């Protein structure tokens, strides 16, 4: 909903059964966003900016 | 017989046994969804509370 | 042989059989995610609709 990414492997139950994944899988960008939800300090510190991302690969699907 | 009945909407409501657009209302301190079918009268009204439309409402609904 | 090919990016794109950074685009009225592998050309572009970032977007994503 929030991102706007309504891809069939995430929002369809029928086509996700016909896909390579077998059922509906979590968005890769939500794994990437919830990760930064897990490791980022909320407080003011030495960390300033995000500056980019080096090399991302999604290996196994998250259900 | 097809008859064009002219008059005020609060009169056309009583003639037609319905509610029209500008007829008088029967606001009676309890909710019209609490009433059964036999105690609903055509004209049983409800002035709801308000809700301010914001940009966050547009974003969350979109 | 390592050759440093110069020229315009729309020329380097056709030399390298890729799309590089400032090359011309092939916008062809249907979405490139509908095309199969053999009909995707390097250069098949897409100009998406916009989206206004608001404070509610930051709140909902945080
Ligand atoms: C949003 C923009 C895209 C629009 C479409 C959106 C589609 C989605 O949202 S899907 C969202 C969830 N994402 C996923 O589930 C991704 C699924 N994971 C995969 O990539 C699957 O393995 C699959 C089957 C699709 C392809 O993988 P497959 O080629 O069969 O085998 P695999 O072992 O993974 O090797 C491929 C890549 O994985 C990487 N990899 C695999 N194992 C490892 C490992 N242990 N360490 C590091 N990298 C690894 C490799 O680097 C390789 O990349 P490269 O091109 O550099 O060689």
């Amino acid at each position: 909903c929030l991102s706007g990414d309504h891809f069939y492997a995430h929002m369809d139950k029928i086509a996700a059964a016909e896909s390579i994944f077998g059922e509906r899988v979590v968005h890769g960008y939500f794994v990437l966003s919830a990760a930064a939800g897990l490791f980022v300090d909320a407080g003011v510190g030495p960390v300033i900016a995000n500056y980019g991302l080096e090399s991302l690969r999604f290996i196994e699907p998250v259900k | 017989q097809r008859t064009a009945v002219q008059g005020s909407p609060t009169m056309l409501a009583a003639i037609s046994k319905q509610w029209v657009r500008g007829a008088k209302v029967e606001e009676d301190r309890i909710h019209p969804f609490r009433k059964y079918f036999e105690e609903l009268q055509p004209g049983d009204s409800l002035l709801t509370p308000r809700r301010t439309m914001t940009e966050a409402d547009i974003v969350n609904f979109a």
